[PDB]
């Protein structure tokens, strides 16, 4: 006889359906078909079925609606009985995993020999929620990646200036972003962009 | 089983309502895809897409309404909008048709995403109300203009309801 | 009504003459994006000539007549005759029903309540089957089921298609026993 699962968590990508995962538990040599119920306060959505390839993950068939508390729970059943996991409710806007800012470019200035200007393009989520960034840079020959303090990049923007890089060296940059309040998941690192300071 | 109220926090509920209205207030999101898909992307033709008087309630009436009749009229108007939007979606073309023509599927995606947005807004209005607890035949060219005017009126109503929600900040 | 004709189905490439009756003066007339000169008639009525009309979209190349106060217009549908059904084959799985597969061929560029209705009819028995508005993509080559008639093996099917512009047919003789 199997036992109830746990470790339930759900993640929402940019403009896609919400997937959820759980744990397998102990093995009982008996076939088990997993299913999780998702419902609003008034609307009862469809159900998943644990595929034979991956019995701990499904992709729902309904479009995601933000700012609406949805209640999700998994019910495990077999030939010997059924049992339901715990019930949690969460705003789907708190589980969003945005995309990395694309089109990164580095432009210098012919007036000062210690500054660099960073430009990028934010995804479409910037219109829904406020987001923050983390700007990491390093020298061309130095493999260690330094990080700019996040206190300067705690709001949405599309430009930033680096400082204190005096003599004629090349630098590579990268940036990621997530929700402002820290709730959610950090995006992937953007493409590395190079730039040479002024002489 | 299923909870009667989806949440019990007045503050986060009001925040969700305000964010929903401010998001659904997007003419560029809803109306413009319709004008683009119906072939009316010509300046003079787009100039005639104006709301007719008496289509949706007025800002003065929404301001005069209280906290219960306001939610009731909002629910009724959303129901009527859902009906007319189902009619429109029945009238809209298909994805392969749009591909063969040269239009953008993003319009169909935005419509099929805007309908569940209305459903969720109705759900949230129900949650807030529970938490409180105190033309025989028309022409093929006239139908397009009627739909455009209806969408413009809906956008005006969304702006009005968003301003009304943003008016009352916090209360017990 | 102010513009004539209304919602007419025409063949791609033929000429057509529109007309608008109105008491007030008309300023200009457009066909989608393209403009066309007006031909004055008796009174304030104007007419326009269209030659070698291109393929119209689904919504239709709606010709509009713009005045100083309002706007009037209609919709025209330019389409093609229906193509002859191609690659017609029938086989059986349990000797109870016959499924006949075919390809629609070249697209007719007409959709809505004007699509090509398909109807398969039997010669020896006169029985026919008609397809409903549910239309599958060409990706899944078209099919229609036909109940097998008891104590009969030879079958001679003829498929017929028809749109508001033309019709086409195809004939096949099959031995239902050698198609399992
Ligand atoms: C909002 O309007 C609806 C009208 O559609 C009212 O009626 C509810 O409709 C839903 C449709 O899914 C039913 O599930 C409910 O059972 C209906 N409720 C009743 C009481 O008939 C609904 O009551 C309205 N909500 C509020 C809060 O007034
Ligand atoms: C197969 O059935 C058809 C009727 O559907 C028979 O009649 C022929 O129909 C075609 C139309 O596609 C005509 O061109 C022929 O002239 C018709 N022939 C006759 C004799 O009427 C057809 O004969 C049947 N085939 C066989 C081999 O019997
Ligand atoms: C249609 O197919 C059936 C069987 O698939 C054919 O019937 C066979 O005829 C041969 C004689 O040539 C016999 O030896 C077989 O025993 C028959 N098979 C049966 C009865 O199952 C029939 O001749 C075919 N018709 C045509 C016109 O070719
Ligand atoms: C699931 O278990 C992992 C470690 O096994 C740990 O992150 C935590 O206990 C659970 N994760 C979540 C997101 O609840
Ligand atoms: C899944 O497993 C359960 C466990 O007995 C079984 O009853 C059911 O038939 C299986 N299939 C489906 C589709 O539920
Ligand atoms: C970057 O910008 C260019 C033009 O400014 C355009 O292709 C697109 O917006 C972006 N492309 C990529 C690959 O990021
Ligand atoms: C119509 O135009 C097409 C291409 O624009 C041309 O190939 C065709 O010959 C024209 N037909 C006539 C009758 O002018």
């Amino acid at each position: 006889p199997p036992e109830k699962p746990k470790n339930l968590s759900c993640i929402v990508n940019e403009g896609k359906k919400m997937r959820c995962e759980w744990d397998g538990g102990r093995e009982t040599h008996l076939e088990t078909n997993f299913t999780l119920k998702s419902e609003w306060a008034t609307h009862k959505f469809a159900d998943c079925k644990a595929k034979r390839d991956t019995p701990t993950s499904c992709t729902v068939d309904y479009s995601t609606v933000y700012f609406v508390n949805i209640e999700v729970w998994v019910e495990a059943e077999n030939a010997l009985g059924k049992v339901t996991s715990d019930h949690i409710n969460f705003d789907p806007v708190y589980k969003v995993k945005p995309n990395p800012p694309h089109n990164l470019s580095v432009i210098n200035s012919e007036e000062l020999s210690s500054i660099l200007k960073l430009t990028w393009t934010n995804p479409s989520i910037k219109s829904v929620i406020i987001l923050k960034y983390n700007i990491q840079y390093r020298t061309k020959d130095a493999s260690t990646w330094s990080q700019i303090p996040p206190e300067d990049t705690a709001s949405t923007r599309s430009s930033f200036t680096v400082q204190d890089l005096k003599p004629f060296t090349e630098y590579v940059f990268r940036i990621r972003c997530m929700k402002e309040d820290g709730k959610g998941y950090w995006s992937d690192w953007s493409e590395e962009a190079s730039g040479i300071t002024y002489e | 089983a299923a909870i009667g109220s989806c949440s019990k926090e007045y503050r986060v509920l009001l925040g969700q309502l305000q964010k929903q209205t401010d998001l659904m207030q997007d003419t560029s999101r809803l109306l413009d895809p319709y004008i683009r898909i119906q072939g009316l992307d010509v300046p003079k033709l787009r100039e005639h897409c104006r709301e007719r008087p008496g289509a949706f309630p007025s800002e003065e009436t929404l301001r005069g309404l209280g906290r219960r009749g306001f939610l009731q009229t909002l629910n009724a108007t959303l129901g009527c909008v859902l009906h007319r939007l189902a009619d429109l979606e029945q009238r809209l073309p298909k994805a392969q048709d749009l591909e063969r023509s040269g239009l953008n599927i993003e319009d169909l995606e935005k419509l099929q995403m805007a309908r569940p947005n209305i459903l969720g807004l109705r759900n949230n209005i129900y949650c807030m109300a529970q938490l409180l607890d105190n033309t025989p035949a028309s022409d093929a060219f006239q139908r397009k203009l009627e739909g455009c005017r209806f969408l413009h009126g809906y956008h005006r109503f969304m702006h009005s309801v968003g301003r009304v929600f943003s008016k009352w900040g916090e209360s017990p | 009504t102010k513009v004539f004709p209304q919602d007419k189905v025409i063949l791609v490439g033929s000429d057509i003459t529109f007309c608008c009756v109105s008491q007030e003066k008309v300023l200009s007339a457009l066909i989608g994006h393209t403009n066309c000169p007006l031909i004055h008639l008796d009174g304030e009525n104007v007419a326009i000539k269209i030659r070698n009309i291109s393929v119209s979209a689904s919504s239709g190349t709606n010709v509009v007549f713009t005045t100083e106060d309002n706007i009037f217009g209609t919709v025209i549908f330019a389409g093609y005759p229906p193509d002859t059904p191609q690659q017609l084959n029938c086989e059986t799985h349990d000797l109870k029903e016959i499924i006949c597969s075919w390809n629609p061929g070249r697209v007719t560029a007409l959709v809505g309540p004007r699509a090509t209705s398909y109807t398969l009819v039997e010669s020896f028995s006169g029985k026919y089957v008609r397809l409903k508005r549910a239309e599958a993509p060409t990706n899944e080559s078209y099919q229609l089921l036909f109940q097998m008639l008891p104590n009969q093996e030879i079958y001679n099917f003829t498929l017929n298609a028809h749109n508001p512009l033309g019709r086409s047919q195809s004939t096949i003789l099959v031995n239902i026993t050698e198609k399992v």
